C-alpha cells in the first residue's frame, strides 16, 4: 500500500484549493479513505470522510466549504477547499480506515503556504 | 434539445411494514421413556438520497440447560438461545429507543461421557463456537431512517469490535466432587449486512441482520475432573459473565430510493 | 462534540526509565481510545488500537489501560528513537477527535 | 456534431444484482479421541406494474451419514443437508431454466441406545421432520420477470399441496442380523414467501425463499429390531425414496417498481424521414 | 477533349473505435466511428479492375447515457450515431485508362443506385449482472455530387474520385436494452457492418477529360 | 360461517353493459381470492376471472377486453361488469373462493340471466 | 390450451351398484384432478381435489384414482342422494378448464 498527495503549495486568500491523493494496493471499492489537517502548533483535526459506496461525511463547520470526490477510474481521491482564509494553512493528510475510525496507513503530508 | 413529460404524476408509495426479527435455526430434542404488462399505477416522480448516522448495538446471550431422567448424572443439553433487549440512548442530540435480537449460526457440539455406570458424569452435548461461527444481530429503532429502509440500494456500516468471554457453570452432582465448565472468550469483527423482507398475507415483515464474524482468542476454556483439553472458543454454559450487556459502537451509510 | 486533553506538553526520561501519560476525556468513551507517534520527519504511526490491543507489529515495551474516562499509556524501558510526539484519539463518536499533542525530551 | 442535451429528469435505476441460494441451518459434529439531508441523484421515474407468471417448482432431498470409530456398530449421526436442482420447463410463452435448493428448520432429533456393549447397537441421532418444522425452497430463473423481483411492493403465491414420502435403509452391522428403517410421511402446504438481499461489497446477492408447512400423515415410520416403534414424520434416511424429483405447480403475482419508458424525453424529430 | 465514361461499382465498410474507463468495467467513454479503406478486384467491360475504396463520415450526432455518479452503476459518455444531418463521403481509385486521366477534367457526374445500411448488437462485457446491449438501427443513402480528390495510402499519393451521399433514416428503431432508452431512430456506431464485409453501390460515371 | 350471495338484474338487452356483484361474508378479502364462472344453457361451465388476495386480476383470453373484474376491501363485495354482450353470453354465474391452486371451495346459489 | 373430455353423458346405473366414471386429458397431468358435484337446483360442490384425495366432510362410498393421463372416479354403492351430474377438473395448468357433464339415472 502506497498513499500520495499533489498539491500547489503556495496559495492566496480568497481562493480555491485542490489537493488529490492517489492510492495503490489497495482498492477504493474495499475501503474508505479521511482527510486531516494539523494547524501548524496545534492539535490535529477531522475534515472528511469518502466511504466505500460513495457516500460522503464532513465535518461540521467546514461543511459549508468543502468537497470530497474520488474515481476507481484513475484509482485516485480528491479535495477542494475554497474561500480559504490565513488560518486554514496547515499540513494535510489522506489516510484509510479499518474499523470505526481508526487511522491505519498514512501519506506523506504536503504542507502548505497562504 | 430533448423533450419533457409534464402532467400530472400519480402517487405510489412505501408500503406498510412491521420491523421485528428475522428467522432463527432451531432444533428440539426427544428423549427415551426408559433408562438403561398492465400497470396498476400511473407514472410517478422518486429521488434518490443518502442517510448516514451512528448507532450502539446493545446485546446479550442466553442458554438452556436441561438434565436427563434418573440418578441426575446425565446433562443432555447445554445449548445456545436467542435473546432480545430494549435499550435507549443518545444520537446527535435525539433520544432513539430500539430492540435488539442476539442468536447465533455455525455452531461446533462436542461432547464428554465419563462411563457406563449409574453414577459417572456425563454430557451429551455442551456447544461452543470457535472461528467457524457466525453470530447475527437483528436491530430496529424508531428514528427517521428506519422508516424509509424499503427499498434499498447499497448500506454499509464500519463498527467497532467486542471481545465475549465465558463464566463459570457448576455442576451439580448429587453426591461428590462438584466439576466446572470456565473460560473462553472471542473477538466479533464485523462483516456484511442484510435485509429480508417476508411477504405474508396481512402486511409486510421486515428484518435488519447485521452479520458478525468470530476469531478465537484466549483465555482458554476448560472443564474440571475429565481429560478435554484446554480447547479454544466461547462456551455456552455462562456467555454474558455477569454483565448486562455487550455493546458496539459505529456507523452506517445507507443509499434509498425515497418518494419525492 | 467530543473534547479530550493532555497533562503536559513535556515528559522527561533517560534511556531505561519507565515513561508514563495519561489523557483525560469529556464523557464516557468505553474503551475507544488509540494512541498514535508521530517521529520527527515522519508520518504519524497507529501503536495501542483500542485502550489495550496492540496493533500488527509494535514493539511489546509499548502498553496501554484505562477504562471509563481517565487512560493511560506506559513504556517500561526507554530507546534512543522513541523521542517523539504521542497523541491520544477517540472513536466512540461522529467527530474523531485528538489531542493537543505530549511528547519527550531527553535529560 | 450536433450534441443531443440531456433531460432534467435523471436517469437512475436498478443495481447490478447476482441471483443465487440463501443461508442455511449448519452444524458440524466433534468426536472424541478415545472410546471408553444529502442527495446523491435528482428526480427520477418510475411505475407500478404487475407481473402474474406460472410457477413450477422442482425439488430434492439430501442426507448424510456419519459412522463412529470401533468396531462399527453404532452410528454418530444421521441427518439433513441442503441439496440443489436445475431443469429446463416451459411456460405457454417459452421455454425457461430454473434452479432450486432445498432445506429444513425446526427439525426433531430422535436417538435408541440398544445397550452399552462394544457389540450393541446405538444410533446417537436421527432426525425427522413434523408439525413444528418447516421446509424452504429457494428459487431463481432466467426469464424476464426475475429481472424485476428487485423493490418488491407485494407478492402473493397459490400453490399445491404434495407428499413426501420415506424410503428404507439398512444398517450394515459386522455380524448377526440387520435392523432396519422403513416409511414415514409429511405433506406440504405453501405459506408466505421470503424476499433477502445481502450487501457484500460490490454485489448485492439476492434470493427467494418459497415457506413450506408440514403435516403429519400415513404411513408411520418404524426401526426394525427394536423398541421404538409406530411414530409420525419423514426420516431422513431415504426421504426421495427413489424419485429424481418431488414437484409443485401453481401461479404467482407480484407488483413492483419498474423504470418508466415514459416515452417523451426522445430527441425532436426521431422519426423515420418524410 | 478526350471522353471517358464508364460502368463503376463501389465497395465499402465503415469502422469503429471503442474505448473503456479503466477498472471494474462499468463506464465506457467513447464509441465512435473511424474511416476505413477496402480494397478488390471485378470485371467490368470484360476487363478486369482493381480498386481501392475508403470511407468516412461527417456531421454525425453525439448521444449520452450517465446512469449515476455511484461505482456499480452503468456509464457510456459518447456513443455517435448518424442521421439525416449527417453526410458521408466515399472515395475510390481503378486501375485502367480513365483514373490516369482524371486530372484536368471539364466535367463529372455520375447515376447511382442506393443501398440500406443496418446495424448489428453490441454486448458491453458487465463483470457482475446482465449484460446491456445496443441493437438496431437504419439508414439508406441516396446519391449527390461528384468532386476529385486524392486519397494517401501506403506512402504511394493516389488521384481519386469522391462521391458524396446524403442519408435517409429508416426501421428498425435502435435501443439499448436494460436501460429506460428504447424506440431511438438513426445508425449507431457499434457494429455498422453487421458482419456483413461489403456493402455495395453500383452504377455509372461521365468524365469528359481535356 | 361462509356464505357467497350473487345479484343482479335477470333480464337485459343486446348492445348493452352488464354489472354482478358477488357480497361474501365469514371471510376477509385480504386472505382469499375469487373466481367468476358461468354455464350457458346445457354445454358445460368455463372459467371467466379472478380476483387475488392482494388486488391483482386474472382474466380468460377468449373474453378478455369486454370483462372487468374489481372488489372493496371493507365493502365485502367483489363486482363483475360485462359489456357489449350478445344472445350467446346467456348463462346462470356463480362467484366461488379459492383454497389451493385453482380448487373451488364454497360456490354462491347463482343466479339466472337472460338476454332478448 | 388444455382440453379434458368425459366417456358417456348419461349412465343407466342401478341402486346398490357398484359404478365408475372416466375422464381422460390431452396433455399430461401429473396428479391434479379434481371432482364436483351438482345435483338439480343446487351449486356444485368440491368432493375431490387431487388425483384421489377426499375433501373433509365428503361420504365414504366416494373415491378417485389415476395418473398420468387417465383418472377414474368410483362409487361403491349408489343411493337415492347419488342421482346429479358429476364434472372433472384440471389444475395443473393457468386455465382451469371443466369438462362436458357425465350424470346418472336409476
Amino acid at each position: 500500500v502506497q498513499l500520495k498527495e499533489s498539491g500547489p503549495g503556495l496559495v492566496a486568500p480568497s481562493q480555491s484549493l485542490s489537493i488529490t491523493c492517489t492510492v495503490s494496493g489497495f482498492s477504493l471499492s474495499r475501503y474508505s479513505v479521511h482527510w486531516v489537517r494539523q494547524p501548524p502548533g496545534k492539535g490535529l483535526e477531522w475534515l472528511g470522510m469518502i466511504w466505500n459506496i460513495g457516500s460522503t461525511d464532513y465535518n461540521s463547520a467546514l461543511k459549508s466549504r468543502l468537497s470530497i470526490s474520488k474515481d476507481n477510474s484513475q484509482s485516485q481521491v480528491f479535495l477542494k477547499l475554497n474561500s480559504l482564509q490565513t488560518d486554514d494553512a496547515a499540513i494535510y493528510y489522506c489516510a484509510r480506515n479499518s474499523g470505526f475510525d481508526l487511522f491505519d496507513f498514512w501519506g506523506q503530508g504536503t504542507t502548505l503556504t497562504v | 434539445n430533448v423533450t419533457i413529460n409534464p402532467g400530472p404524476f400519480a402517487q405510489t408509495g412505501y408500503a406498510p411494514v412491521n420491523w421485528g426479527p428475522g428467522e432463527i435455526n432451531d432444533s428440539t430434542t426427544v428423549e427415551p421413556l426408559l433408562d438403561g404488462d398492465i400497470v396498476i399505477s400511473k407514472t410517478s416522480l422518486w429521488k434518490e438520497m443518502q442517510y448516514n448516522r451512528d448507532i450502539t448495538i446493545r446485546f446479550k446471550f442466553a442458554n438452556t440447560i436441561i438434565k436427563s431422567g434418573g440418578l441426575g448424572y446425565k446433562w443432555s443439553e447445554i445449548s445456545f438461545k436467542p435473546a432480545n433487549y430494549q435499550y435507549t440512548y443518545t444520537r446527535d442530540g435525539e433520544e432513539v429507543t430500539a430492540h435488539t435480537t442476539c442468536s447465533v449460526n455455525g455452531v461446533n457440539d462436542f461432547s464428554f461421557n465419563g462411563g457406563s455406570l449409574p453414577t459417572d458424569f456425563v454430557v451429551s452435548k455442551f456447544e461452543v463456537i470457535k472461528e467457524n461461527s457466525y453470530v447475527y444481530i437483528d436491530y430496529w429503532d424508531d428514528s427517521q431512517a428506519f422508516r424509509n429502509v424499503v427499498y434499498v440500494r447499497s448500506l454499509a456500516a464500519n463498527l467497532n469490535s467486542v471481545m465475549c468471554t465465558g463464566g463459570s457453570y457448576n455442576f451439580s452432582l448429587p453426591v461428590g466432587q462438584w466439576p466446572v465448565l470456565t473460560g473462553g472468550a472471542v473477538s466479533l469483527h464485523s462483516a456484511g449486512v442484510t435485509l429480508s423482507t417476508q411477504f405474508t398475507d396481512f402486511v409486510s415483515l421486515n428484518s435488519l441482520r447485521f452479520r458478525f464474524r468470530l476469531a478465537v482468542e484466549e483465555p482458554h476454556f476448560k472443564l474440571t475432573r475429565t481429560r478435554l483439553s484446554r480447547l479454544y472458543g466461547l462456551p455456552a454454559a455462562n456467555p454474558n459473565n455477569g454483565k448486562e450487556y455487550y455493546e458496539i459502537a459505529g456507523r452506517f451509510s445507507l443509499i434509498s430510493l425515497v418518494p419525492s | 462534540d467530543i473534547v479530550m486533553t493532555q497533562s503536559h506538553k513535556f515528559m522527561s526520561t533517560s534511556v531505561g526509565d519507565r515513561v508514563s501519560i495519561t489523557c483525560k476525556a469529556s464523557q464516557d468513551v468505553t474503551s475507544a481510545v488509540a494512541w498514535y507517534q508521530q517521529k520527527p520527519g515522519q508520518s504519524p504511526k497507529l501503536l495501542i488500537s483500542s485502550a489495550s490491543y496492540r496493533y500488527t507489529g509494535v514493539p511489546d515495551r509499548f502498553s496501554g489501560s484505562g477504562s471509563g474516562t481517565d487512560f493511560t499509556f506506559t513504556i517500561s524501558s526507554v530507546q534512543a528513537e522513541d523521542l517523539a510526539v504521542y497523541y491520544c484519539q477517540q472513536h466512540y463518536s461522529t467527530p474523531p477527535t485528538f489531542g493537543a499533542g505530549t511528547k519527550l525530551e531527553l535529560k
